[PDB]
């Protein structure tokens, strides 16, 4: 219910380890594309773990 | 009416006047292909119930 809203953004979220990782689940997002996740930064995303 | 199916996703983009009937399914997310095809292979068409 309080879940976060942490800013992490405006970062990199590299993810060439965390692909070749198998224990890892879902990295290969739908939002914009799978991919597009390495060098692109974040304009105000709140992580709500 | 389940009969009528439509593709879930093409990994080329769209192409005017022409027909592609493939039955495989890309590298997708967790579990994305067995191999080439066969199981844990998210079947690239979907009907409408
Ligand atoms: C937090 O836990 C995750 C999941 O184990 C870690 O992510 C892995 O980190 C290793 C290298 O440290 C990579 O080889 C894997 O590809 C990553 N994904 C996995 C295992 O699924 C992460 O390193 C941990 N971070 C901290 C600070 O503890």
């Amino acid at each position: 219910y309080a879940w976060n809203r942490k800013r992490i953004s405006n970062c990199v979220a590299d993810y060439s380890v965390l692909y070749n990782s198998a224990s890892f689940s879902t990295f290969k997002c739908y939002g914009v594309s799978p991919t597009k996740l390495n060098d692109l930064c974040f304009t105000n995303v709140y992580a709500d773990s | 009416n389940y009969n009528y199916l439509y593709r879930l996703f093409r990994k080329s983009n769209l192409k005017p006047f022409e027909r592609d009937i493939s039955t495989e399914i890309y590298q997708a997310g967790s579990t994305p292909c067995n191999g080439v095809e066969g199981f844990n292979c998210y079947f690239p068409l979907q009907s409408y119930g």
